[PDB]
Formats: structure tokens, C-alpha cells, sequence
């Protein structure tokens, strides 16, 4: 079975690059196709037989290649474009898909807007205590969150989750949740969230004290 | 033209399920139908195809009766049966109409998907906690609220704010899983003038456990 | 010179009203003739069918009245030919081809009854021969009969009323108006000089006879194969290959048809008794086969639908192909009245299917249906053995209504004709006029 | 007799050299034809999106519709008068001539002239078809490779010429068989046998059809769906329809020729008054192709609409007249481009109207007007060109309603029959005969 | 190939109803469809026809919007709407596929019918009573059983025994209209060895009220 | 609209007879059709285009005619041919049907098998009492049933229903239901059913006594 390997796993480009991703195949393929998918939708047939555009696909798009090397391209990568587009061959059986080309919009450096939240009254009424930190709308993606209980660092029981690159901006968002027992949480006073990001040299810290 | 697949959900390892694909808006004979799946976070994989007279049925390299693709043109419907389901079978299952140009075939039109989750774990409603800003909230222009949706199964839950009327300034963090429960959070940013003077409610639904919950975010007294 | 053209061009497409009206009658007659002949063959195949009922218990005794019913019916026909009309044995098309060169007689007062009742028995007994033989020759004859009986005169009217009979005759046998028309102008029409065969004349006769065939055989196809799948461009080379295969087998089959023809002559020597007995033998063998393996015997139409639907195993296909090459030759090379056209449709279908079956397993990525190759192959033997590609293609088209397969068909059929040439074989209907003519000469 | 036995045994032998060449001829004519097709589109498009730039000023847009067609028309009339007079009009009669060896095949001239020439008359949206351009371009492409490979013989000259003309018609309608039958019913020197090898033609038609498919796959020029059947007790109706086409057939030939004369005087023969009269009709077309598209254009677009009985009886009788008018004006005037397609449209429209009436006079026949539209589509072709066999198979290949084969054959034959007894001639032949009598007188 | 018409039943004079015909076992386009009706005790009458593209729709001579024939090839279904229903509209309505030979058209294949009853009277399910032989029944070779189907307006009812498996030896008698009210009986003869050792049940169905009733005939105490 | 009038409205015949019915039309019709309609059953296309048999129709059937006169014969009618035959034209619009020849069969005599049934326990539990009598499988059709309550004749509240002629044994069947109130029924003891029929001179009587 032909293995298709797509060049950049992930890539960025402001709405004015001409965009170029790559499909390389282990053996020889011919007339390969391409689809898409924004964070939450079914693939759409985009390019086919190496270069034909499906009806609808704007003309800024083009395909080409042959042998073991094919490419796709957007002309002035418009913003309605951060998607995963997957390549696919069926010149040999069975058909096989590439890793899918994943694409990402561009945007200058954006700083996290940080928000920390104390356990709800309801949640403690169950013996658990989650302290939640929202780091919202930042670029680029690499960010580091640090939790500080009564000034001391903590790393056990922390859960981080990033959103995919967004639709109205291209930014990223993160949430950090420190989960403790009600008893373990009540035996400290000061809880802090330390966001460290390109856009600043001094960590952004938000916190609350149970006092 | 629509493909609407269904019948995904929770299955216990070593069990079996029958996903169905409902086809409309085109002559559902005439076409070869196919199934492709996306494992969570991963790429696309072909499962198999069936011609219109069900006289050919190819599968991807795999075990004897693992997959059984069939169709019933009477009902405009494609079926897929999975057997002895292990965890690698946990995925989004897509239904596709097949076609071609020069004649190297392609996946013409896709359905939305159903999700199959293979898990010993049980169904569990979420517990929904309001996240209000603490005694020390430096109201600026905008204020940030949210809810914690904690310990539910399987995927998915849906979170809205003020029944949807509050659309801008919302983030829901893809769900997250621990020791057999789905935990996630939703953030909503609103004008500092807007809250607490007005009501900000998060509406959480988790149909798996027949659960609709509305949690109102009130300031910390 | 030029000045004669301007007088010719302006006279182009003018067919004497007298001729036209006559073609109409010719057509109507040939139609009715053909329909009558068709009912005949049925009725007999039926009596035969319901005679194996009277003896449905004694297996050895029924194998017997199957053989004797075919044998007796076969003999009646071989005889009817040797006694009263030698020229009406075999296909009869080469004989009609001759008459267009004015190189063979059209003994209608003789052949009409002989061919009609003659075939009525070889086909009735369930031998492997088609109706085209009988109808096309009966067609031309019916043609001349009305030429004579209306003392019409001319070179035009003789070749034109003769052709239109032959066409309406093929038309009526396959419910194929166009195939009948193209048939004249690709296989018949004196192919070495222009003739006065009016196309418009032929057309009319073909129509009238097709309408006759329809007054009686409406509401049921000869071949109902359903609507098959399409054929992608990246799939076409496969039909070229299939063609090349038909194009090398084409000649070899002609070799045998002729060879076996010779080798069978010796059996009887020319003797009307050893012939009629050798006929009744093959005859009977057919009725025996038409019971214990119907796919090996019979016209062949019945197995076409079955084979196009990929309902035979690869084994049953290679069997049916051989058994049929054998029974086809035996039945036709032997001189019985009846065509080789239809059994060639069956042969090509079967072959083509087997090809498809293989094509399907070697290329799952082409999403093939063996049936398309069966349809490509149906007129392919006709292409390579008769060199009537245009005619086969439109015959199959008219009979199976899968126009999407037009490219695959044209390619297999052309590719068939191409290799029939470069491997050096000849139009079988023409090599047979040429034998006939060399013998009528090398005995004077 | 002894020569026959030596002839019979030599039947169906076509010199391998010729065959290979047909293949190339075909491939060329295919590509040629496809290129020509893209051309016409592209231009019809620019035109389409030029009425956008001026989408507000109604009087101003009526203007750039007229001028865009007018300018494009002129470019083509000129290109013909200056460099290749023979490439005006259909060009088929011209190719017909070359088969009698009675007209020259000036390929070095006509190829470019006809190609770019028509590219503009069709582009501007005049009422003419691609067959004109492709068939002539076809034969030319044919001779071009005859010369350039110094192939010799009577066979190879008429063969390679025919197969080009066939591949050329094939490529214009996606109609392999129609292309083949076309040669052997309208072309082939009809008064003596020639060395035109059928097998040769076939190959070229194939190769070109495959070219047309490499580019125009998935999409039928005329998608009419699968219509209803036709009961025997319904056939006499198609005979009547044919008799109607068979009397109108000649009269339309009268006009095409007459109007041809009456238009000559307009310019006198003068390359300027011509190119200006061209640009006039040209422009009139682009004007019509906006404010009443059914009166202008190739005509294919209105075929599907008319077969689905989607026009009123009024809109049909209008479209028929408006089209008789624009068809003549566009063709009789000498512009490069066929009359074949506009005849398909004319016959369709007529046939429909016939059906529409048939439907109301006989509810007991459960008619569908569409079947009569399909019977009529090749019927004008039957009565005016006397190519019934070719029309029938052309419509068959293009509309895939084989159940209508009897109704079709009957209308078409009945059409040709009355075209004869009311005394008219093969229009492509009366045109060679005018041309020839003038080159003589 | 099956035509199965439906939606008949009780309608109040001056009212209206939509009968539907479900088609299966053939290409339901391609064919003209038609409605014919049989008034009780009387002959056949053509209502109308519709071609496959719904572009022709003929009716029998009658009033403007009295009948409205339509079809929906998507659903393989023919419709008939009757308006301002008077009593002459009370009949058995047949759905027919149309065809021809030489070309004079004919009613090719017919459905089973639905019955439309126009009546001020009030619908009503049947009461179903078993008829068992009295203690003094002189069991001969065969024994006779039956059920009384009583007081259902409107008609029709269908009676089978043992779900149909008991076909021979059955009689069902015609109903009679005594006082805006109906009634019928069914007799079944079975081997004396067959009953009471085995179970004899009558299955009564009264569609208009979607009543299905199964009454088991047991010997008399 | 052409009016088709069918000759015998009703007619009888012994199996073996040659039977022949008639369709006459007010104006001219051509290629008319016939639907036999067996009892309690939907019409079946039987003969068409004047004389073609539909697949299945036994060959004992034939059609003919022209102009205004058509017939639908049956050389050697059989007992299962018992149907109502409707003719139909559509040579003119709209189509029209004939009235209907009812074909009635003539077999040897058959005596009623009589069975009487007492009200069910269930039915009395509702104040009604139906006494049912089944006269089954008799020929010919004319039969008279007489009810006798405690020896005395009764005629009020009796309901009789006949089946159509049966398509195979050609017999008839009847049911007689005497319906009373529970109170009215309980005030008598002896209930009888008296069947009087050609096959006997002495009435067939079945009865039960509530004792
Ligand atoms: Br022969
Ligand atoms: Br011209």
C-alpha cells in the first residue's frame, strides 16, 4: 500500500503568501486528489486528477506533480484557509491518504489575556476542588503555564488543553486546571497562575487568596 | 445531496455495532459507496467499498469478518458492521459516495460522521460548575466568566451561553479525559457593564446521559 | 469533366418512385416471412420441450427422444436442402453476396420453401445456428421474387430490391433496423466497384419489416442485459487488449469453419444419404446437449444475459466456450441451413466475460464490471471473422442499449479487425463465396 | 469470375502505412477540435463578463453586447476574405469537392484562417455550429499530414482526407458513429466507388473522440433525460411530421441559397462592405444573445428546454421564426461556421410544437411532446442535407433515447422522401454545384 | 411488484381525504399511474391519471377541484385528494399502473383497494365474540367454529384464522347495515382431531380504527 | 364518452359448456380489454387488444370483435372461471368500462352442513345475545332458514348473509344470526335453526336447549 507523506505537518502564512504543501509517495502514483476540513467539518473534494478544481473551489488553488512528488497551492492564501487538506491516491489499490496537510493563518504577536477562577461552592460540596486558569487569544502557540500554591510551585494534578488555531483571529487559547481534594485545597491560601509567553519577558500572573 | 451516517456511540470491547448511512439527493444506485474513518487526532483510513449491485465488496487488509459492508438500495442506505471491536476501532466513521475523473477513483462527497467509542467505561452525566471571578477581580473593559463541565461519558457535550444569544467571545476547550470521565471548560468574555447587572448562564447538554443543565454565573458574595 | 459533376451533383439522391414502393412491399414480406419463421422455430422447440415431459421419468429413454427429436428434425432439413436447393444450405449470405456481383443465381421458387422449412427444422431441433442465415437469404429471395413477378427492370432495381430484402431480413432477425442498413453497406455492397444500391430504398424495406417484427414480437427484448456501468478513460487500454485477442482468434476460427467444412465433406462424400444421416447425427447431438447442458447447444441468446451478469464461474465459461466452438463448427461447417452470426455473438460474449472476470481481479482500482467486457466482446468475433465491425458494433448497440460502452466497443471491435488483417485472415462470408466460386470453376 | 476470386480474397486490406497516419490525423483533429472549443467558450465568457462591467446602464450594455459581437465577427469575416476565401461558410462542400479532386485543399491557409476565423464568429455568439470549422479543419489537418509525410496514392489522398473530416465531425458532437456514417452517406464521391478505407476513417474518429474525452468528459452537450416510449398505434404521427419536414426541407434550401445571393449584392464582393455587413449581423447576434438568447446562439442550450416541453406554443413559434431568420442571415452571409447544429435546434423546436399539438388532439395516445422533439431534431438535417442515416445516428449518439429509433427513422425517412418528390437537393451538394458553376462561368 | 393503497375510511359529508398508493417492485417513474373506483355493488369508474413527470393530469368529467391527482416519485407514491365528499364518493378506490400493447392503453396492474365511507355516522371498533360448539356437539369427522364480529361502523374488516395458516375451510359472510350500524361472522371447519387439542384463533382487523383483535376459540365449560 | 354495454348482466353454465359474453359500444372502439374480477378480489387484466391473453390466463380464453361488437369467449368454461367480467375501451378518451357479466357456475346438488351456536359468555356479559347458525357448502343457492324459539317461529331481529359462489367447489354458504337482549334470550330454553333446501324434503334442524 502506497504511503503518502505530506511535507509540512503544520504551517503558517499570512493572507498573502502563495501557499505550497507537498505530497510524497513511497512508490509511484498518478492523478492524486485533495480535500479539506476546518476544525469541525467533513472533508470536501478540492483538487482531483492532480490538478482539476472541483466546481466551487476558488481559482487561487492549483495542483501538480507526477511520479512520487505532488503539490497543492493557494494563490494569496486567503484567511478562509486554515484547514486540514488531505491528499489521496487510488492509482494503486487500496487507496491511501496522506497525513493530511494542516494549514494555519498568520498574525502578529498577541499576548495572553489571563483569568484565574476559584473552585465553585457546588464543586467543593463534593470534596473536589478545581482551580481553572484561562489563557485566551495569544500568538504564537508556545506558552508555558506555571501553578503556584502559597508561593510554591506545583505540577501534580494539572491538566492543560489548547484550542486549535481560531477562526476570527488565528490566535490560540489554553486552559489549565489544577484539581485537588477539598481537604488539600483548604490547607493553603494563595493560588496563582503564571503565564510565560513571547510577548513579554516578565510572566503574566493572576491569582486569588482564599482570605 | 446529503449523506447522514448514524449509529455510532459507546460499545464495549469485543462487542459489535451497525453504523448506517442515509443517502438522499441523488440516485443511490448508480454509485459505489464507501466508508472511511478518522481515529481521534489521526489521519484518514479506507475501510471498504460496495458496488451498486452489492456484487463487489472490497475491504482494507484486515480480518475475516471484522468488517461487513452491505447496502440496501431499497432504503437508500449503506451499512457497516464492526465485530470484536477493540480500541483501535474508536474513531469518526465517514460515509462517502465514490466517483472519478480520468478514472482514478476518488471520494466524491462525504457525510458528517458518527463517532464510535470503544470503552469499558459507563455513561455518566456531567457535573456543571460556574466559574465566577474572585473577590480580587480588576474589572477592566471586559470581564471573563465560564463553567467547568466535569466527569461525563462518552463524547460529546455541547455548551452555549444565554441559549446562543451570547455568541461572540466564547471558547470551549475541546473536551478532556481522565480516569474515565470527560472534563472540559467554556470561557465567555463580556463587557464589564454587561455583568453582573445582566444574567450570564451557561447551557450544558450531554444527551448520552439524558442531561440538560443551565448554570447561572453569580458574583462571589 | 467538371461540367458533368455539376449535372451529377444536382441529380444526387434520386430514387425512381417505382423502386421505393417495391422496397416497401419487399420489406413487409420479409418481415412477415421472418416473423412466421420465428414462430415456427418456437413451436417446434416447444413440442420438443413437452415431449421430454411425456418421458420425464425414464432418464435413459428421455435422453433418447431428445436425441431422436432433434435428429429427425435435423434430417428433414438437410434433406430438404440437398434434394431441392443445394445453395440454401449453410449461411446463404455469401450466396446473396454473390448475386450482388451477378455471379450466383437467385433460385427463389426453390430456396424460399427450402430455406424456410429447411432451417425451420435445424433451428427447431435446437442446433447451434442463428436466424440470420435463413432470414437474410430468404430476404434477398423475397426480393427477387417481387422483382420478377413485377417484371421490374434495370441494374438499379435488381441490386437495390435484392439488398433491401437482405437488410429487412437481418433487421427482422435481431430487431435491428440500423444494423440491417449498415450491414448492406459494409459487408454486402459489391465492395470493389460502386453499384446502384439505393440506400434510401433499403431503409424503407428495413423499416417496413421492422414494423412487421414489432406487430408480433413487441414487449420483450431478445437480449435484456440491463444498463451496465460506464467505462473510465484509464480503462480503455484494456479493451484494446481484448480486441487484439479477438483479432488473432478471428482468423483461426475462420480456418476451422472452412477446414472443418472440408473434413466434414469426406464423411458423406457428397452423398445425399450419408449427409442427411450425418446431419441427423449432429442434429440429435444438439437436442441431447440442449437438455444436459443447454449452454453448449442452442442459438446462444439465452446465455448472453446470464454471462453479462457475471453469473457463470470462470470454469463454466471456459467450458461453454470450448463446447460451443465445437458445436458451432459442427453445426455450420456441416452445411445445415442456418447462420453463424448469432452463435458468434454468443461466442464473443462468453469470451469477453472471461476476459472481464480476469480484468476485475487484476485491477480492483478500476472498479470494473465484467459485463462491460462481455458487451465489448459480443460483436468482436463478428469483427474479426466477418470484418463487419461497424455492423457488429451497431448490432450490439441496438440489442443491448448500453451506449456508454461505445468507446470500449469501437476499440475492441476495431482492434479486433486490425489484427484479423495483420495476422492474415479474410472476411469469412467472402472466403466462402470464393471457395464456392473456385469450385464452380475448377469443375469446368 | 476468376478476378473476383482474386479480389474477394483481397477484400479488407488497408496498407499499414495509411492506418498509422489516420491515427495521427485523428489525434490532431481531436486536439484541434478541443482547442477550438475552449476558444469559443473563453470568448463567449469574456463577452459574458463584459456585460457585467456595464450591468447598470441598459442602453450602454445593449451596446457593448452589439459591439463585442460586431468586432469579433468582423475579425473573422476579414480573416476569411483576405487570406482564405474557401474557408468562409460551412466548408463541408469544399471538402466534398476535394474528394472529387475538384477543389484545392489550401491547408497552410485554411487551418489558421478557419480556426481563428470561426473562433470569432462563434465567439461573438453568431448562429453557426462547430461542425463547419471542425470538418473542414479536419480534412485540412488530413492533407497537411499527407503532404508533410509525402505519402502517395489515390487511396491515401482520399482516405486521409475523409478520416480528417470524420474525426472532425466526431469531435464536434462527441459522435464517433455519426462521424463515420457521415463520410459514407454525404461525403464519399457518391457517383463512383473510391479508395476511402472505412477501417482507416474509424481509427481517426476513435483517436479524435478520445481526444475530445481527455478534455470534455463528464457533461453531455444535450442532456434530455430518458423520454417515454412510442406505441405502434402512435407511429403514423411521426410519418406526418416527416412529411412536414420533407416539404419544408427544400424551401429552407431555397432560402439558404437565395438569401446567399441577396446578401452578396449588399457588399458586391467588396472586402470592406462584407466585413462591415459581417460585423453588423455579428453584432445583431450578441444583441439577441442577451435580450432573447433562444433566437441567437448555437442552439444547443434551447434543445433540452424545448424537449422538456418547457416553452409555450407561442415562445416556440417565435423561436422558430427568429431562428430561421438568424440562421440564414448568419450562414447565407458567408461567415465561417456550420449550418448543421442550427438545424438540429431548428428541427427540435419544430418537432416540439408538433408534439404539443399532437398531445392535445390525442389524450388517448398518452404522448410526451419530447419524443416528437427528438424525432424532429435530425429531421431538417434529413430533408436539407439528405443525410437521414447520419442525422438519426447523430441524434441517437447525442440523446440516448434508442426507444425512439422507429419514430426517428420514420420521421427522417419520411422527411427525405418528400424532400425528393418536392424537388430539392442535398444542400451541401447544391453548394458545391454553385461554387463549381461560378468557377466555370 | 406491489401496489398498496391506503388512507380510506370514514369521512364526513362535505369533508376531504388524501388516499395514498405505495408502489414497489418496479421503476415507479416510467409509468403513468391511475385511480379507478368501485362503488359498493357497482361497476368500475376511471377517476384520473398522471404521467411520470406530473406534467399531464387528466380526470374524468367532474368538478374543478373535486379530485386532485398528484405523485411524488421520490417516495414511489401516488396520491388522490377528494373534496366536498358526497355519498356517491363512497367506494373502493383502486390504484393502477398503466400500460399498453398495440397502444390502446389498459390498466396493467391493480392494488388491493382502500375503502372510503362517506357518512355522518360515528366510527367504531368491532366487538369480537368466539363461536364454540355447545357441550352437546356431536363431533363427527370435522368440527365447525367461528367468530362473531359485531358493531363496527364503518366497514371493511378482514378476518383470518391462525394468521392465515388455516386457509382451507373458511367462510366469511357479508356485513349488513341495520340502523347506522354493521356486523359479520366467519366460519372455519377443522378436523375433529385438530381441535380442541390445537389452538384455533380468529384474527380480526378493522383498519379504520386501527383495531387488531385475536380471539381464541375455547370449548364450552 | 363511449358507453360499453355488456350483454348478459348475469349468466349460468355447466363446466364444459362453451360460454360467450358480449361487449357492445355506443360509437366505435378498437382493441378493447377485459378484466376478470374474482370475488372479494381486485380486477385482473385478462384479455387485451381484443384478443391477447395476459401471461397466466389459461388458453380456454379468447377474445374477438371490432367496430361496436366484441366478445370474450371461453371454449369449455371451467368452474374456476366464475367471475365478473368487465370490458374496457381506451381507443377514445376518456376510457370507459362495461357493466359486467357475472359468470355463474352450475354443479350437482350439495346439502347444507348446518351448525348452531349459543351466545358466548362474553357477549351476554353485555346484555346482548346472538344465536348464530352456519349453513355451509350447499347447491343451489336458494335456501330458507327458519328460527324456532321454544318451538315457536320468530322473524324479528334475524340477519342472513350469503357468500358469493366459491371459486373451486362452486357451493354457497349462509349465516343466520338471531340477535336478542340478554333478558329476552334467558326467558326461553330451546333454540333451533331450520334449513330447508332442494337436497331434502324434510328440513335440516340443529338446536340446543339452555338446559
Ligand atoms: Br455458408
Ligand atoms: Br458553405
Amino acid at each position: 500500500d502506497i504511503v503518502l507523506t505530506q511535507s509540512p505537518a503544520i504551517m503558517s502564512a499570512a493572507p498573502g503568501d502563495k501557499v505550497t504543501m507537498t505530497c510524497s509517495a513511497s512508490s509511484s502514483v498518478s492523478y492524486i486528489h485533495w480535500y479539506q476540513q476546518k476544525s469541525g467539518t467533513s472533508p470536501k473534494r478540492w483538487i482531483y486528477d492532480t490538478s482539476k478544481l472541483t466546481s466551487g473551489v476558488p481559482v487561487r488553488f492549483s495542483g501538480s506533480g507526477s511520479g512520487t512528488s505532488y503539490s497543492l497551492t493557494i494563490n494569496t492564501m486567503e484567511a478562509e484557509d486554515a484547514a486540514t487538506y488531505y491528499c489521496q491516491q487510488w492509482s494503486s489499490h487500496p487507496q491511501t491518504f496522506g497525513g493530511g496537510t494542516k494549514l494555519e493563518i498568520l498574525r502578529a504577536d498577541a499576548a495572553p489575556t489571563v483569568s484565574i477562577f476559584p473552585p465553585s461552592s457546588e464543586q467543593l460540596t463534593s470534596g473536589g476542588a478545581s482551580v481553572v486558569c484561562f489563557l485566551n487569544n495569544f500568538y504564537p502557540k508556545d506558552i508555558n503555564v506555571k501553578w503556584k500554591i502559597d508561593g510554591s510551585e506545583r505540577q501534580n494534578g494539572v491538566l492543560n488543553s489548547w484550542t486549535d488555531q481560531d477562526s476570527k483571529d488565528s490566535t490560540y487559547s489554553m486552559s489549565s486546571t489544577l484539581t485537588l481534594t477539598k481537604d488539600e485545597y483548604e490547607r493553603h491560601n494563595s493560588y496563582t497562575c503564571e503565564a510565560t509567553h513571547k510577548t513579554s519577558t516578565s510572566p503574566i500572573v493572576k491569582s486569588f487568596n482564599r482570605a | 445531496v446529503r449523506l447522514l451516517e448514524s449509529g455510532g456511540g459507546l460499545v464495549q470491547p469485543g462487542g459489535s455495532l451497525k453504523l448506517s448511512c442515509a443517502a438522499s439527493g441523488f440516485d443511490y444506485s448508480r454509485y459505489w459507496m464507501s466508508w472511511v474513518r478518522q481515529a481521534p487526532g489521526k489521519g484518514l483510513k479506507w475501510i471498504g467499498e460496495i458496488n451498486p449491485v452489492s456484487s463487489t465488496i472490497n475491504y482494507t487488509p484486515s480480518l475475516k469478518d471484522k468488517f461487513i459492508i452491505s447496502r440496501d438500495n431499497a432504503k437508500d442506505t449503506l451499512y457497516l458492521q464492526i465485530s470484536k471491536v477493540r480500541s483501535e476501532d474508536t474513531a469518526l466513521y465517514y460515509c462517502a459516495r465514490l466517483y472519478y475523473g480520468y478514472g482514478y477513483w476518488y471520494f466524491d462527497v462525504w457525510g458528517a460522521g458518527t463517532t464510535v467509542t470503544v470503552s469499558s467505561a459507563k455513561t455518566t452525566p456531567p457535573s456543571v460548575y460556574p466559574l465566577a471571578p474572585g473577590s480580587a477581580a480588576a474589572a477592566a473593559s471586559m470581564v471573563t466568566l465560564g463553567c467547568l463541565v466535569k466527569g461525563y461519558f462518552p463524547e460529546p457535550v455541547t455548551v452555549t451561553w444565554n441559549s446562543g444569544s451570547l455568541a461572540a467571545g466564547v471558547h470551549t476547550f475541546p473536551a478532556v479525559l481522565q480516569a474515565a470521565l470527560y472534563t472540559l471548560s467554556s470561557s465567555v468574555t463580556v463587557p464589564s457593564s454587561s455583568w453582573p447587572s445582566e444574567t450570564v448562564t451557561c447551557n450544558v447538554a450531554h444527551p448520552a446521559s439524558s442531561t440538560k443543565v443551565d448554570k447561572k454565573i453569580v458574583p462571589r458574595a | 469533366r467538371r461540367r458533368q459533376l455539376i449535372r451529377q451533383l444536382l441529380e444526387r439522391d434520386k430514387t425512381p418512385l417505382a423502386i421505393l414502393f417495391m422496397a416497401a412491399v419487399v420489406g413487409t414480406l420479409v418481415g412477415l416471412a421472418a416473423v412466421a419463421f420465428d414462430k415456427g422455430v418456437a413451436w417446434l422447440q416447444n413440442q420438443r420441450m413437452g415431449a421430454l415431459v411425456h418421458t420425464a421419468d425414464n432418464y435413459p429413454l428421455l435422453l433418447t427422444v431428445a436425441f431422436l427429436c432433434s435428429a429427425v428434425l435435423a434430417m428433414f432439413g438437410y434433406f430438404l436442402v440437398r434434394k431441392y436447393a443445394p445453395e440454401a444450405g449453410g449461411s446463404g449470405i455469401p450466396e446473396i453476396e454473390g448475386a450482388l456481383e451477378d455471379q450466383r443465381p437467385v433460385r427463389w421458387w426453390r430456396v424460399l420453401p427450402v430455406k424456410f422449412f429447411g432451417g425451420l427444422g435445424t433451428l427447431g431441433g435446437g442446433m447451434v445456428l442463428g436466424r440470420e442465415g435463413p432470414t437474410v437469404q430468404i430476404g434477398g429471395n423475397i426480393g427477387r421474387m417481387v422483382l420478377d413477378i413485377f417484371r421490374l427492370k434495370g441494374d438499379e432495381a435488381r441490386h437495390t430490391l435484392l439488398a433491401t430484402g437482405a437488410a429487412a431480413g437481418l433487421a427482422a432477425a435481431f430487431n435491428a433496423p440500423l444494423a440491417g442498413i449498415l450491414f448492406i453497406i459494409e459487408v454486402m455492397r459489391p465492395q470493389f466497384r460502386y453499384t446502384l444500391i439505393s440506400i434510401k430504398a433499403v431503409f424503407i424495406g428495413v423499416i417496413m419489416s421492422t414494423i412487421m417484427y414489432r406487430i408480433f414480437n413487441h414487449e420483450v427484448a431478445l437480449i435484456d442485459v440491463g444498463k451496465l456501468s460506464d467505462a473510465p478513460l484509464n480503462t480503455l487500454w484494456l479493451y484494446l487488449i481484448l480486441g487484439i485477442i479477438f483479432g488473432i482468434f478471428g482468423p483461426i476460427f475462420n480456418k476451422w469453419v472452412l477446414g472443418m467444412q472440408d473434413l466434414l465433406h469426406r464423411v458423406h462424400g457428397g452423398n445425399i444419404t450419408k449427409w442427411v444421416l450425418m446431419g441427423g447425427a449432429i442434429g440429435g447431438l444438439c437436442g441431447l446437449l440442449g437438455f444436459v447442458a443447454p449452454a453448449t447447444s442452442g442459438g446462444g441468446f439465452n446465455l448472453i444475459p446470464i454471462a453479462t451478469a457475471g453469473n457463470f464461474s470462470m470454469g463454466m465459461l471456459v467450458f461453454i466456450f470450448v463446447a460451443r466452438v465445437i458445436t458451432t463448427l459442427l453445426c455450420f461447417s456441416s452445411g445445415a441451413p442456418g447462420g453463424i452470426f448469432a452463435p458468434m455473438l454468443a461466442l464473443g460474449t462468453v469470451l469477453g466475460t472471461a476476459f472481464g472476470m480476469v480484468a476485475v481481479e487484476l485491477f480492483p482500482q478500476y472498479h470494473l464490471e465484467a459485463g462491460t467486457f462481455a458487451i465489448a466482446g459480443m460483436g468482436a468475433l463478428l469483427a474479426a471473422s466477418i470484418r463487419a465491425p461497424l455492423t457488429g458494433i451497431i448490432l450490439v448497440l441496438e440489442m443491448t442499449d448500453n451506449y456508454q460502452l461505445i468507446l470500449p466497443m469501437i476499440i475492441t471491435g476495431l482492434g479486433a479487425t486490425l489484427l484479423a488483417q495483420f495476422t492474415g485472415g479474410k472476411p469469412l462470408y467472402s472466403a466462402i463465396l470464393a471457395r464456392t466460386l473456385a469450385k464452380q470453376e475448377a469443375e469446368q
